[PDB]
């Protein structure tokens, strides 16, 4: 048992108790996907009007 | 209406537990993999504990207490005896643990019995030698050797004694009132053959009501006072250490347990501990008779519709 | 003064943020019009409070927080409700028709749409920062908004913010108050998609919360007031080291420093102690060794999970209320000796302890009854990978049979994300399982 | 707002969509005059998403009515709420499609259809925030059928980001107007199938067995099936027209009970079905006969097959938690009906709102593979008379070909196939 880094103040206090010892995607790649996704939407909505229109 | 699961197709106990619950009406088994369940009976290994307890409405019990290893693994056994302070002890055979770690510590107390009966076994495939040379060359953990053991008259032979206790979800522990000894037919030979170390009773296992008869024949005492309290005080003793770490309690779902406790017995009449089997199996003419009380005291206590002991603490 | 801001991000992260903001005002004396008595650095000033309120001439003090969903009725509730002063148009983003519990709809298709919108709307906040610190998201797993759009945001305000800190509050699937059945879905793909970009998230399990309203609180079928209420109280002892003076958890980077040694184990375990229902009138009040020996009870945490059978990385006690040190230490060594509490060897088996003598603040009229002490541990430990685990079995069943999977890929999600943040998650269970077992 | 669109064509589409609209202006607080005079606010929260507000807050349904004669749509306008509908929204021809599919989808149809469509342009551009379209009618006719189906397409054609929904009677000898009706259904079923992201079904044959055997009711007519269609449409919406949490809008109801896009056909059901009676009915009672097959309306058993999702809304003043005590109980005592490899597919919704008349009630919405049977049923009678070619001039008579019979058939045994696929998983 050990009590460190005691601080204290007004509003309250902190410490540590030790028992014992030890032993990203850019801006322009994110753009990239969503147009693709979106691009992938548009494709199945055409293929769709595409089948309706026949 | 109860459900439960079967997940060890190769269980002698559960397969007849399930048979029990399905002669009663008030059963179903589902299918294997079917989480809508009241009672789980699990595989062995990898049984999938963080997945229980989670299902609205339905109160699941399992056949297995998560973290009861510790006990049922040899390595780990005598790891809990040394390392936990309820067990530090008298009834259990030192033993080391070592890989292929205590080492060195063997060594030490080996020497000092070959300077000063220095016979040990090998286990986890068994080795019996009286030199460490062949045992440390053969993880496994190193155990003395039981060279007085308690031979049985005609034969000379020796024997162990298995004991069937089943622990409950409010962790009552009982002891199964029938147990069995387990004879090697061949007489104790005492200068590497192992077979002594149904002639006389069939199967070459005999039950505690001709056991206490040769305890009083033989040796003018019981089976209850010269064995039965040791193995009693054994198996809570055991069993209490781990509480804290595997009780159910206070938990989301609820576990009990069938736990096979192995002991031997030397010719002072005290008894050791061998090993506690997480997986047993149980005797022929004792199947229907635990079988029903594992349905009476572990099922049908949680989900309503004596032949054990109950060791109190 | 370093400022946090707040993003509310779908029904579940605005109705809890709604929450969270009336308590704030409760704990820091701020009537529903933003004015604060105490504040006699009116317009201004850099007290421990300003790091979650700004302050305008006029005396008010603002939330450095928006609030963002694609469906308007839920984000109106903050427009009209008791609060309503306290916020500006400018903070409140709605759009007109939600995700559909949909990952692929909030993420790709709406989402496309309105982050510009959103990350406008954070920036203004953050031009009024002298020293901004990171961000506090709050969102539902299950939600098609909290789990695509979120993780979407995450994405750009690390591009956006790089130096900055996030933290999570993310509310974990529950059938027993959930009506989607693709929740799982949406969880692993926006943990997939968010765990590189996040640096510390508590999960709120609704399983928990629900079952320590009924049992703790007598409430027989819990509502999201009920939820919210609860989960507005771990949260406000979460963040009050960054609210009140203090030494511990005192900035967002702490949190990750005190509670995540490995960047992708960064899901603390919450658990809180006492819950106790306002109904009983006369409750003893538990005492220090009580409250800290009930952080090891799984009943009282925030995902239901066995402690005892995975190792712990760090543990950080935070107590509100009549508590001194002294017996702390006494309740720590008894527990120490009664509990199974295994360390990872390369950590050191300790507590970082803070106390706060302000005792939980209450909201009059609610189910928690005031205590004199109350404590919230966080404890990193392996044993929440069981929360892994059951979601992601759950994935599997469905997605060996594509059961809806027509749904994300008709907005433009392929088939391979499903795969790709399948295995992102079978890893992470991996890595739970290379640090906590023997 | 979140509106629909409501679409009734066809005789049989006319007449339930009438009684859905007299059921529900009833519970919303409206009288025949459009006027709102209940006594809760829950009335109007979301009035909206099926009536138009106009000048002088009266509401006006969002709701067309399609035909291509004028008899059905004379009687709903002389009917009791027939003065509450907007009379430019009455759309009718003098033809006729006699019973017949193509006359509906490809001669009389289409001289009518751009007319319809012109109405739902003016009613979908007023809206705020459009979900879709609600459509009533049956499968075994023509204008409902044929017209119908033609409408659907169209409407998909130029909202295609929008839910279409649909009530569809389902034909049955046992009720049967003309012996073309498999030939109407088969061809229809292609097009749901196709266009649509839900579909109850509705079997006139379990309605009739419903009114005669469980209801006591020795001669059922139109007027009573029609009622318990009307009382289950309004039990089935009501999580889309009060305040709720579960399958609040058609999307999320749909993404819900639809793993699979073409298997989007549901059974619904029902309680209390109770003979003439003012017993307080409690929540088992509710429970258990609402999952009775009895009291299901698509005449399939569905201890035959296996449900994919469950929803379950329960209206009334009652015990949440003795209800979920109930639905947890009949999934655990019949847990061989429900797949495994979807958690948690059986969702319970609670209205506080009950019907007029009924302290309480409850309304089932199951996606079961055991609706193959309605369609196996069609695809038996279809094919019993298409290998003699019976009856089939009066279709090319219109132009149409026996190839489209035969596509039609092909799909519809693939429709059925791919039940039978998930019923084994
Ligand atoms: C026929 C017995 C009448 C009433 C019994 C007792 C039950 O009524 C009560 N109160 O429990 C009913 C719910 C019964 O179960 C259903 C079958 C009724 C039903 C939908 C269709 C019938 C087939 C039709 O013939 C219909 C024209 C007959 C009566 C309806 O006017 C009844 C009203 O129907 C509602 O929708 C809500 C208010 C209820 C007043
Ligand atoms: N604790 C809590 N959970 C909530 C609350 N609201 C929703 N949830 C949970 O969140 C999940 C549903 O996601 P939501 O947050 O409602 O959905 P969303 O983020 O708004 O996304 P969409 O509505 O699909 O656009 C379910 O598991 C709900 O139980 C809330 O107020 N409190
Ligand atoms: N220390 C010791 N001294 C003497 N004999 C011993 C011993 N340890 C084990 N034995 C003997 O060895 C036999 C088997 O040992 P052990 O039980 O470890 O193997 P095992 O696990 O494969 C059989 P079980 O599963 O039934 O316990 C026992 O029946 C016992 O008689
Ligand atoms: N339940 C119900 N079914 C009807 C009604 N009217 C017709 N039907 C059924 O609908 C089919 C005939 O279609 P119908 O609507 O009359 O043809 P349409 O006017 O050309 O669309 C047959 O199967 C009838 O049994 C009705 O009022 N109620
Ligand atoms: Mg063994
Ligand atoms: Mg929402
Ligand atoms: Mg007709």
């Amino acid at each position: 048992m050990e009590v460190i880094e005691l601080n204290k103040c007004t509003s309250g206090q902190s410490f540590e108790v030790i028992l014992k010892p030890p032993s990203d995607p850019s801006l322009e790649e994110i753009q990239k996907k969503l147009e693709a996704a979106e691009e992938r939407r548009k494709y199945q909505e055409a293929e769709l009007l595409k089948h309706l229109a026949e | 209406m109860y459900t439960f699961v079967v997940r060890d197709e190769n269980s002698s106990v559960y397969a007849e537990v399930s048979r029990l619950l399905l002669a009663t009406g008030q059963w179903k088994r589902l299918r294997k993999d079917n989480p809508r369940f009241n009672l789980m009976l699990g595989e062995r290994n990898r049984l999938p504990f963080g997945r229980l307890g989670h299902e609205p409405g339905l109160v699941q019990l399992v056949n297995y207490y998560r973290g009861a290893d510790k006990l049922c693994r040899k390595a780990s056994l005598v790891k809990l005896i040394k390392t936990s302070p309820e067990l530090s002890c008298t009834w259990f055979p030192e033993s080391y643990v070592i890989y292929p770690d205590e080492r060195e510590v063997f060594l030490a107390a080996y020497n000092r019995r070959r300077e000063g009966g220095n016979v040990w076994i090998a286990k986890s495939g068994i080795l019996i030698s009286s030199e460490a040379s062949e045992l440390l060359d053969f993880v496994h953990v190193i155990q003395k050797y039981l060279e007085k053991p308690l031979l049985l008259e005609p034969g000379h032979r020796k024997f162990d004694i298995r004991s069937w206790v089943l622990v409950d979800h409010l962790y009552n522990i009982y002891l199964y009132r029938e147990g069995v000894l387990r004879t090697s037919s061949e007489p104790y030979n005492s200068a590497q053959d192992k077979t002594c170390h149904g002639r006389y009773e069939e199967g070459n296992e005999m039950f505690f009501e001709e056991f206490n008869q040769y305890l009083m024949d033989a040796l003018n005492t019981t089976l209850e006072n010269s064995i039965l309290l040791q193995i009693k005080h054994i198996i809570r003793s055991c069993l209490m250490c781990i509480e804290p770490a595997i009780s159910t309690k206070h938990l989301h779902y609820q576990s009990f347990q069938l736990f096979g406790f192995d002991f031997m017995v030397d010719e002072e009449l005290k008894v050791w501990l061998i090993e506690v089997n997480g997986a047993p199996a149980c005797a022929q003419k004792l199947y229907a008779e635990l079988c029903q009380g594992i349905v009476d005291v572990a099922i049908s206590s949680v989900f309503p519709l004596s032949i054990f002991i109950k060791l109190h603490h | 003064m370093r400022e946090c801001i707040s993003i509310h991000v779908g029904q579940a992260g605005v109705q809890i943020g709604n929450a969270c903001w009336e308590l704030y005002c409760l704990e820091h004396g701020i009537q529903p019009d933003g004015q604060m008595p105490s504040d006699k650095t009116i317009g201004g000033g850099d007290d421990s409070f300003n790091t979650f309120f700004s302050e305008t001439g006029a005396g008010k003090h603002v939330p450095r927080a928006v609030f963002v969903d694609l469906e308007p009725t839920v984000i109106d509730e903050v427009r009209t409700g008791t609060y309503r002063q306290l916020f500006h148009p400018e903070q409140l983003i709605t759009g007109k028709e939600d995700a559909a519990n949909n990952y692929a709809r909030g993420h790709y298709t709406i989402g496309k749409e309105i982050i510009d919108l959103v990350l406008d709307r954070i920036r203004k906040l953050a031009d009024q920062c002298t020293g901004l610190q990171g961000f506090l998201v709050f969102h539902s797993f299950g939600g098609g908004t909290g789990s695509g759009f979120t993780s979407l945001l995450m994405e750009r305000l690390s591009v956006d913010y790089g130096k900055k800190s996030k933290l999570e509050f993310s509310i974990y699937p529950a059938p027993q108050v959930s009506t989607a059945v693709v929740e799982p879905y949406n969880s692993i793909l926006t943990t997939h998609t968010t765990l590189e970009h996040s640096d510390c998230a508590f999960m709120v399990d609704n399983e928990a919360i629900y079952d320590i309203c009924r049992r703790n609180l007598d409430i027989e079928r819990p509502t999201y007031t009920n939820l919210n209420r609860l989960i507005s109280q771990i949260v406000s002892s979460i963040t009050a080291s960054l609210r009140f003076d203090g030494a511990l958890n005192v900035d967002l980077t702490e949190f990750q420093t005190n509670l995540v040694p490995y960047p992708r184990i960064h899901f603390p375990l919450a658990t809180y102690a006492p819950v106790i229902s306002a109904e009983k009138a006369y409750h003893e009040q538990l005492s220090v060794a009580e409250i800290t020996n009930a952080c090891f009870e799984p009943a009282n945490q925030m995902v239901k999970c066995d402690p005892r059978h995975g190792k712990y990385m760090a543990c950080c006690l935070l107590y509100r209320g009549d508590v001194v040190p002294k017996d702390v230490n006494a309740a720590i060594a008894t527990i120490k000796t009664k509990r199974s509490i295994q360390f990872v060897d390369w950590c050191p088996t300790g507590f970082k302890v803070g106390i706060n003598y302000q005792p939980p603040t209450v909201v009059p009229g609610g189910d928690l009854a005031k205590v004199q002490r109350a404590v919230c541990m966080l404890s990193n430990t392996t044993a929440i990978a069981e929360a892994w685990a059951r979601l992601d079995h759950k994935f599997d069943l469905m997605y060996a049979k594509r059961a809806f999977v027509h749904w994300y890929v008709g907005e433009g999600m392929e088939e391979g994300e499903f795969s790709e943040a399948r295995e992102d998650m079978a890893a992470l269970e991996k890595d739970y399982e290379e640090v906590g077992v023997d | 707002m979140r509106e629909i669109v409501h679409i009734q064509a066809g005789q049989c589409g006319n007449q339930i969509g009438a009684k859905f609209w007299e059921v529900i202006s009833d519970e919303h607080g409206i009288d025949p005059t459009g006027s709102y005079h209940g006594d809760s606010d829950l009335q109007l929260e979301r009035i909206n998403v099926y009536y138009n507000e106009a000048t002088g807050n009266k509401y006006v349904p969002r709701a067309i009515l399609v035909d291509l004669e004028p008899g059905t749509m004379d009687s709903v306008r002389s009917g009791p709420f027939g003065q509450i509908f907007r009379p430019d929204n009455f759309v009718f021809g003098q033809s006729g499609a006699g019973n017949n599919w193509a006359k509906g989808h490809y001669t009389e149809g289409a001289e009518l259809v751009d007319s319809v469509l012109d109405v739902v342009r003016k009613e979908s551009e007023s809206c705020d925030c459009l979900q879709g379209f609600q459509l009533t009618h049956s499968l075994g006719g023509g204008t409902g059928s044929g017209m119908g189906t033609l409408l659907i397409s169209k409407i998909r054609e130029e909202y295609p980001d929008r839910i279409m929904n649909t009530f569809s009677v389902m034909p049955s000898p046992k009720v049967s107007d003309t012996v073309v009706e498999p030939y109407n259904a088969t061809l229809s079923v292609h097009q749901l199938v196709e266009n649509t992201d839900e579909t109850y079904c509705i079997d006139n044959e379990a309605l009739y067995d419903i009114c005669f055997r469980t209801l006591k009711l020795t001669t059922p007519t139109y007027g009573d099936l029609n009622h318990l269609v009307s009382a289950t449409m309004s039990g089935v919406t009501t999580c889309l027209r009060f305040p709720g949490q579960l399958n609040a809008d058609l999307r999320k109801l749909a993404v819900n009970m639809v793993p699979f896009p073409r298997l989007h056909f549901f059974m619904p059901g029902f309680a209390p079905l109770t003979s003439r009676q003012y017993r307080a009915l409690t929540v088992p009672e509710l429970t258990q006969q609402m999952f009775d097959s009895k009291n299901m309306m698509a005449a399939c058993d569905p201890r035959h097959g296996r449900y994919l999702t469950v929803a379950a809304i329960f209206r009334g003043r009652m015990s949440m938690k003795e209800v979920d005590e109930q639905m947890l109980n009949v999934q655990n005592k019949n847990s061989s009906y429900f797949v495994e490899w979807i958690p948690n597919n059986v969702k319970t919704a609670v209205c506080d709102i009950p019907p007029r008349g009924l302290k309480m009630s409850a309304t089932f919405i199951g996606n079961s593979t055991a609706i193959q049977e309605l369609f196996k049923r069609i695809s038996e009678q279809f094919t019993a008379m298409f290998r003699r070619k019976a009856f089939l001039h009066w279709y090319t008579g219109e132009g149409m070909d026996e190839m489209e019979f035969t596509e039609a058939e092909s799909n519809m045994n693939d429709l059925v196939s791919e039940y039978q696929q998930y019923q084994d998983a």
